[PDB]
């Protein structure tokens, strides 16, 4: 089944060969997470990285962009705490937004900071260009 | 044939907390048919009953549930009957389909005479809160027999277009949530106040970061409206529509409290043994289920439940259990119908998952405990709005919950219909 | 020289030992043709059989995989007309994407689509695995 | 020794179309002289010619044409002289290379007085056209004299950083072709407009599907960026420049009219026989040639050829000859000149093949007939970009074509200049 996502510089399947590409069947679940770096366990990086990570069309994700107003998965404030999120791949959900994934579209998640405080609320391509920072999403016909 | 409403003193109830399996619900769907090619998809629920009737409505797709294209726009009504078994189901005896599908929204019900009174927000622009700023803030009711004469002009089904709206400091005003109560000849649905963003009055200082290490005071404002930069906050309250008040009565929207202050989210007003409860679902970062008895109507004051058992899935920044005031807006509708006041014992179908919506289990519960449950289906089953109403049949308690729910591959995504009496004895 | 592809389940070409492999000079052209097979001639197939060839980096075409925004050569909408798509090994061309054949590299000219017009935009191994469509290109040091 | 541009009633050229070899190109590159060792490729070709002067360009690749690392970019001015034998020849005044070859792009000249003016897109993130949403929308000028003084200087080499750009409702502007025109001391560059394509402004069923089954509607309105899901779409016009308007000039970006309006291509702005005619490079599935009679200029609208008989070669979707419709951003740049506005007769290099660079041949032609030509070389010889300018020397009309061009095994990849007579006589 699927294997969940450490968002942060020490995963290295970001800058690997294919370039991080998943293929979830209908009713998988994905799991994003933002973890501790604090008190620093295992699958944490160097220091705590600021990221915003977002859902986006697929010709986004090659321009490293993302939206005006843009599908904001998780928000990476806390250098406490571990962060998760998850999707279902599936036609209910606790978003009051009414997206939807198509047949045969290729989606992107992407983060589009610098990895930064300051500079977390950038749209265009940060660490999404600078860490190879994207993963590609091709959803079960 | 009769089911009556919630009232008096009922048989008993299981009061304990227990892991038997007393809890036997049953599938009734089939009563409501429901037909739709392969990729149709029907959403937008809402069942409402009283004194033995029920209303209907759901919005037919063709494609995703979210933004497939609608197809046709039911509402329609009916009795709830026993069907010889013993056992409450839904029977139509009029429906009412809308010219155009893609202008109605939000409708919300209540019955006061021989007829439910369906009102409706009226849009060319989408849903009218996902483009605030761009409704006519128009409304409509429609009224229907809840036993359709055969034939007599205007009896059967009726119009109103809606003129007058006391909508004090707000800018528009609409129905937001399944069903509402009538009192006498007053008409109570729930709704939610459009305010601009600018006007909504509000000392920072009452945010609850008290114990919250990255909720920052500003939060709970701006968890008022669907953005942080929103045009709008929304205030849910009650819309008033005095039957009496005339040919053409106004329609009078009553805030909401500032107790316990969520974001205007879809809500239930109803009665229960004499008094009425108030459910607002938790579309922000308190989510915790939010009901309770309502103190006064007019003045609009609900005393919510201290409870710390209940919740929904939301997404990551405000997932179930989340009780730090966070910038956000996500969850579902699981509303909660109360089935005991003495003991304060409510039932339900929540859904046993913290980001995802899935798992449909229908609990009985208290504010600091679940006594019982019972698992409607799978645990990767996917479900989502519910709907639970109460009552009684030859005073036994039943319940009936609407759930939205499918598990991954079915052709027809529908919602489906629960019976679920509830257990005098703890045992067996 | 090099001979026409002929697109289709008919070739057979593919279903061939090594897996039609071409060697292509520098200055060689090459077609690739989705024949009629409404007015069924001859080298077309039992049924029309719609299809998107891309070119694909070699290790993807193993794979069978495209890339997102692919390198679609040729589209077999048409069942009413013949379709054609002529490259020559050369370093100008009417492509405005600056694409670039290494020499001692691999490329594959793969198709991911089922060969179903509700299959077409599918960019993961379609007939290219159940029919063995692709084929490797050599080109001349 | 005495170029001067093509005006009023020159000597008669023919007027017949024709079989016999007439035409005698001859081969004059030397006179501009350009090295390289092996494996070196000459690319980015740029030729203007006015008043018997001209400019050039172009990018010297290691590698391939298309991706070979950059080792140098060369502007270059100089003159059209009478070689002694009667036939022009280029003869270069003034080179000027910048510091950075991998920053400079999309070089368009214009020639002035005594000075060539050349615009240029500065850039640090690869081909603007390529990169949109990451190029700055930085602009260049370069002003060479095409006399030197000597130890002058500003007189020679000098360059405007451009200051202030008029560019509309577009986000970025840019020069897209090799040269412009004058009048009196306003420059007009060809240029291209990055509009954001969500706000592009098209009636879908302007498109002309009428007699092509297989062409949607939507094909148009896609076609007009590089991909259909491109961020910007490309709108072709004019770059206008004041010379008398400060010491600081302002850029103003003139679009193109939306007759037959195709994707913004490297086009060409020039005058002959005393008024500027238009055309703009066929990048997708309007592959005849696209050029006329500029009608005017500061709202730009050009009264293009109903041309019949020449086209380009493209790739699958949008080959040579492609009328109808597609989805696709595919051609070759192969401009075309007038020579005889009576009778509307132009001539220019043609790549002879429907969807391979190769077979370069100039011919002669009129709306609806091809004259008369002349292979410049073999059938599967390589060739690409043509640029194409023609005047009088001796009051007898003479072209000059900058042909991208080789055959396969040479060492040095380079654009190649053919002086071609346009005969009087129809015979030997
Ligand atoms: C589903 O989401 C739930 C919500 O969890 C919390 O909320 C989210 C957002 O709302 C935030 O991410 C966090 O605030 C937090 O995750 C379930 O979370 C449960 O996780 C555990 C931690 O892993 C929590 O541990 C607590 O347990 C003790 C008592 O705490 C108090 O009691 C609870 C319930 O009665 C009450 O609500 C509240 O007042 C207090 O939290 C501990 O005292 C405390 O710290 C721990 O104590 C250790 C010993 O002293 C110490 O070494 C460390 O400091 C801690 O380990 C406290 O953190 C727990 O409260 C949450 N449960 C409930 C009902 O709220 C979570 O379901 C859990 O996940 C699994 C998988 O690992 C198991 O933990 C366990 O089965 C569940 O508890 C989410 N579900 C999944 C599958 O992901
Ligand atoms: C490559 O480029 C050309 C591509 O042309 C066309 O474009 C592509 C994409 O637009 C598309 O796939 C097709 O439309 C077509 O390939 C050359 O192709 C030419 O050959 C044929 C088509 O194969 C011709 O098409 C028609 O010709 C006439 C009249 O058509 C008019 O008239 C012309 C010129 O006035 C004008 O272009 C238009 O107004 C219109 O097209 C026929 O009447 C017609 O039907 C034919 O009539 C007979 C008699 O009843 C019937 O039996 C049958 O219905 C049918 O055969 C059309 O077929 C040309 O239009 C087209 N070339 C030009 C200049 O327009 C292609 O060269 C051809 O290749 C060879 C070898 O096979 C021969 O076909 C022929 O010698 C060449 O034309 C180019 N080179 C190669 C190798 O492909
Ligand atoms: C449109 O234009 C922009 C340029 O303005 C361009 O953005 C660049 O995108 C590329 C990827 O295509 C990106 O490359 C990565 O860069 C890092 C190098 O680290 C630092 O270098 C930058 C300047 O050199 C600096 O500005 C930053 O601070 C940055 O941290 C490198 O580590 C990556 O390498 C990866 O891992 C190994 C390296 O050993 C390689 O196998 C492989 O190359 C992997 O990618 C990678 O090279 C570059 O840094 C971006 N520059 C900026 C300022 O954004 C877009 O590419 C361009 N888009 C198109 C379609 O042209
Ligand atoms: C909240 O609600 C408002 C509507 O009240 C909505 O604004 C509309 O947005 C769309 C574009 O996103 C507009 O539709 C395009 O309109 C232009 C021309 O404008 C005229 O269109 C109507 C034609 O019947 C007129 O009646 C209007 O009065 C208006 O003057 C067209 O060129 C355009 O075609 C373009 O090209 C293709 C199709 O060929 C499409 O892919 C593109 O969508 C399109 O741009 C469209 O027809 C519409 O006119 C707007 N109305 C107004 C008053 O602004 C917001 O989007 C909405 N916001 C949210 C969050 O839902
Ligand atoms: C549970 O908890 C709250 C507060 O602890 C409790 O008291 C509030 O409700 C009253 C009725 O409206 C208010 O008069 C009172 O001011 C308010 N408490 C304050 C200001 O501290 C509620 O009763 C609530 N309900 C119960 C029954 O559980
Ligand atoms: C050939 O194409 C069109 C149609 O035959 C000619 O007419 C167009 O140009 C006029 C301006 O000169 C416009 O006023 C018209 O809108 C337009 N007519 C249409 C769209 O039907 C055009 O003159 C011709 N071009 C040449 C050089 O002959
Ligand atoms: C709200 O709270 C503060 C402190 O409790 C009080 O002084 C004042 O009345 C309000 N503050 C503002 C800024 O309105
Ligand atoms: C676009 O074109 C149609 C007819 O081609 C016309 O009826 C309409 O008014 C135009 N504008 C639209 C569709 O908004």
């Amino acid at each position: 089944s699927l294997e969940p996502v450490y968002w942060n510089s020490a995963n290295k399947r970001f800058q690997a060969e294919g370039g991080y590409v998943l293929y979830p069947q209908i009713g998988d679940r994905l799991d994003l997470l933002c973890p501790r770096a604090r008190p620093p366990g295992p699958h944490s990086s160097p220091s705590y990285e600021f990221y915003k990570l977002y859902l986006v069309e697929g010709a986004q994700g090659r321009r490293c962009e993302a939206p005006p107003a843009p599908n904001l998965l998780l928000t990476c404030d806390r250098p406490d705490l571990d962060l998760r999120f998850t999707i279902k791949f599936q036609e209910y959900s606790p978003n009051l937004w009414g997206h939807e994934f198509r047949s045969h579209h290729d989606y992107y998640i992407i983060a589009t900071s610098d990895g930064t405080r300051e500079g977390l609320e950038s749209l265009q391509g940060g660490v999404c260009l600078t860490r190879g920072m994207k993963v590609l999403l091709r959803v079960g016909q | 044939e009769g089911v009556s409403n919630l009232v008096g003193l009922p048989n008993n109830i299981c009061l304990q907390k227990t892991s038997n399996q007393i809890l036997k619900p049953k599938l009734i769907s089939y009563t409501l048919p429901v037909v739709g090619q392969s990729g149709t998809c029907i959403t937008d629920p809402l069942l409402a009953m009283d004194e033995g009737y029920f209303a209907y409505s759901h919005l037919e797709r063709i494609g995703s549930c979210s933004r497939g294209v609608s197809k046709q726009r039911i509402i329609g009504v009916g009795e709830v009957l026993d069907r010889g078994d013993e056992v409450p189901s839904l029977f139509m005896t009029n429906v009412w389909t809308p010219p155009n599908p893609n202008t109605v929204y939000h409708c919300s019900a209540v019955y006061n005479n021989e007829f439910y009174y369906v009102l409706c927000a009226v849009s060319t622009v989408g849903d009218p809160i996902l483009n605030s700023t761009y409704w006519s803030g128009s409304l409509m009711m429609t009224r229907l027999a809840v036993k359709p004469k055969s034939n007599g002009g205007g009896y059967n089904q009726h119009q109103l277009a809606l003129r007058s709206i006391e909508k004090g400091r707000y800018d528009k005003v609409m129905p937001y949530g399944p069903s509402g109560i009538k009192q006498g000849d007053t008409l109570y649905f729930p709704a939610v106040g459009f305010l601009v963003r600018t006007e909504f009055k509000y000392n920072d200082s009452n945010c609850p970061i008290t114990k919250c290490q990255y909720s920052k005071p500003e939060n709970c404002r701006l968890s008022m409206g669907i953005r942080p930069n929103s045009h709008y906050i929304l205030r849910s309250g009650l819309l008033k529509y005095n039957l009496s008040d005339g040919e053409n009565p106004k329609v009078v929207f009553i805030e909401i409290s500032d107790q316990r202050l969520s974001i205007g989210s879809p809500s239930k007003i109803y009665d229960s043994l004499g008094q009425p409860v108030f459910y607002q679902a938790s579309f922000s970062w308190d989510t915790m289920i939010k009901f309770g008895d309502v103190l006064t109507v007019n003045p609009l004051v609900v005393n919510w439940r201290n409870n710390t058992v209940i919740s929904r899935p939301g997404q990551s920044q405000c997932p179930r259990f989340n009780t730090c005031p966070e910038i956000c807006w996500e969850g579902v509708y699981n509303d909660a119908f109360l089935i005991d006041r003495i003991n304060w014992i409510s039932a339900g179908v929540f859904l046993d998952s913290n980001q995802t919506a899935e798992n449909p289990v229908f609990t009985v519960f208290k504010d600091n405990e679940i006594l019982y449950r019972a698992q409607l289906a799978s645990e990767d089953t996917n479900a989502q709005k519910t709907i639970t109403n109460c009552f009684l049949l030859k005073n036994k308690i039943w319940c009936i919950s609407l759930v939205e729910i499918y598990d991954t591959g079915d052709n027809v995504i529908r919602p489906k219909l629960f019976a679920v009496k509830i257990p005098e004895q703890c045992t067996a």
